[PDB]
């Protein structure tokens, strides 16, 4: 005989696992799906099968209820309303004290831990808790659990995260950030940002200068100067990239409106004008 | 479902699953902030015969056999993306879903 | 675009796409009807370091070196079907697209 | 400095291909894509801009525009609106005599054959004309060229085909069509099958016997018999499939909720059922 992956939809045996095989040993393991077909045949009969017949008929699978299934860690095997197998997600939801609404790590609030834990066993394997309540904007209120502290991303998103503070310190590795303080590394201006809460954003490498124009910075590595009016820094930008779309359409710094925010940077690379979203779609 | 899975304590002979975490402290890379750590899996075991094959061109190069044609090699056939919290290159913190990360099956292509 | 391609004058040693003609009435299948010929193609070449990599996982495998990892293989990261007319097991004449039937494009996975 | 695959449409670089490689090295030969950046950077660097930054930065191209370009046979470099080099399909279509529309493979009718040499440069590399004029139904009036002949598929569609017509003499099994025709081999079968424009269909495996019921008929490999009243003749089907729609008329002039359900039915009782026309017999 032979033993296959899982019988499919149709009825049938599909990915062949092993061949001249019996009953027995193909369906000797937990596995749910395993299946068998009884027949041994040739390999272009198994072809013609698995490619242009829809799977291996006579599919016979080795578990047809949950005696002898093993559904792993977290997993528990269920007869469903149309009375087959089913290995379903059920953790251990015993022992947890806290029974309110949680944020999850993919930021998503979800209804509880038990709730959480459910996606982490059917979705996310990677998914655990942040932090208590609801996912929130702004760190603001935002009480992180432990070591933790609160940082937001790109969109204002809080996430309650472990800043590493070990920086080895130290040449040239001094960077400007762009609140016009000078860092000795990378990784300082990594740690700072981390403990701001916010981005800061790297300038230019080297010490800051009180420049008064981008005539007083130069940029090395293929970046160009962009000077920012409202606080009167410059700062070296990459301006290489280009733009593609279903654009949607913003309003910059300089009260114009773009086709894209990728529009607005060219206009901000060509003229030398650094150009921030004032806010999502044209200007009105 | 339509995949295998293996741990280190398996004696499965054939194109398989098996975990593994990838830390990035543990490789130094302090320009990711979330997650530290994560189970990439990987995949390991044979492919013989027509075993664990989803696509037929598979099966027509080992007939052909034409030169510098391996036979079938144990590799993904299904991957995720884990969601990330980093610094980009201007240091600033981003929040994105990067594809690629996680193998979810293997199989013989 | 995002693969190599290669011919028998190439002296090409990293993962790359060759050519490939596969005939199905020189392996006897007198099942399928049309065509009697099709270009498969397959992939063929080395997969070091960090070269025709399109997933990040490949590459933190490398690094971890998990027991029983063979290293990446030059595999099919993109597949087309062609469009067949062929005797299903009840010999009815079927027609049918075929998924998994032509490799676009080779990388190391 | 390091030589990639392509340039993304963000502009950046992607797909190392090779480092440590000057732009002339890296821009050597004629193909399209290829770019190249300058900085030379440790493996974690190229890392992250590859996965974290929308790939290598600085990113130049090797062909800004269509000179050393070698688009390869039946395509020609041509600029696009935004004058970047794009291989384009054009195909030569000066010596085809035929003006019509013709019938590809893909059982799809084209506009000319160059239309037809166009789409197979863009999208179907296999696809070709099984015969000249529109893609027909049926097989009536299909004259197929050369010595190819007509026959259709399971949705009447006609194709212009090569029989197999060397059948290898079998060591001998003999194969019982539903036609009450037995056959040396499933290559027989098939080549009578080809020949007559349309599926035959197996009825079971071995010599066609002169059964009366399907008490007379052995089925083998998990079949069931299905008696055909409207020919006297047994035949062996699977019945395994499962069904999950239509309502049809069958041969029995009932009504069904499916012709899967129209099958099952056939499995349960015995009789060969086939669809009459769709809808309730009333």
């Amino acid at each position: 005989g032979n033993c296959w992956l899982r019988q499919a939809k149709n009825g049938r045996c599909q990915v062949l696992y092993k061949t001249e095989l019996s009953k027995e040993e193909c369906c000797s393991t937990g596995r749910l799906s395993t299946s068998w077909t009884e027949e041994d045949v040739n390999d272009n009969t198994l072809f013609k099968w698995m490619i242009f017949n829809g799977g291996a008929p006579n599919c016979i699978p080795c578990k047809e209820t949950c005696e002898n299934v093993d559904c792993g860690p977290g997993k528990k095997c269920r007869m469903n309303k149309k009375n087959k197998p089913r290995c379903v997600c059920a953790p251990d939801c015993s022992n947890i004290t806290w029974k309110g609404p949680v944020c999850g790590l993919d930021g998503k609030t979800y209804r509880n831990e038990c709730a959480l834990l459910k996606a982490r066993c059917k979705e996310q394997p990677e998914l655990e808790v942040q932090y208590q309540g609801r996912c929130k904007k702004t760190c603001r209120d935002v009480f992180c659990p432990g070591s933790s502290t609160c940082v937001v991303d790109q969109t204002n998103n809080a996430y309650c995260v472990t800043c590493n503070r070990i920086c080895p310190e130290p040449s040239e590795q001094y960077l400007c950030g762009n609140d016009g303080v000078t860092y000795s590394s990378a990784c300082h201006l990594r740690k700072a940002t981390c403990l701001l809460g916010r981005s800061i954003g790297l300038a230019y490498e080297g010490k800051c200068i009180k420049a008064k124009s981008c005539e007083d910075i130069q940029c090395t590595g293929g970046k160009k100067c962009l000077w920012d009016f409202k606080v009167g820094r410059g700062r070296c930008s990459l301006c290489d990239e280009l733009c593609p779309k279903s654009d949607e359409p913003v309003c910059a710094s300089d009260n114009a409106t773009y086709a894209s925010e990728c529009a607005m940077k060219e206009a901000a690379c060509s003229s030398g004008v650094l150009l921030e979203v004032k806010h999502s779609g044209s200007c009105n | 479902n339509l995949g295998l899975d293996c741990d280190e304590h398996s004696s499965e002979s054939r194109c398989c699953r098996y975990p593994l975490t990838v830390d990035f402290e543990a490789f130094g890379w302090d320009w990711i902030i979330a997650p530290k750590r994560y189970k990439a899996n990987y995949c390991s075991g044979q492919c013989e015969y027509m075993f664990m094959q989803k696509y037929p061109h598979t099966h027509l190069v080992q007939q052909a056999n034409p030169r510098g044609s391996a036979g079938p090699c144990c590799t993904p056939t299904k991957m995720s993306p884990i969601n990330m919290l980093y610094f980009n290159d201007k240091q600033q913190i981003i929040y994105g879903k990067i594809p690629g990360m996680v193998v979810d099956r293997c199989g013989c292509s």
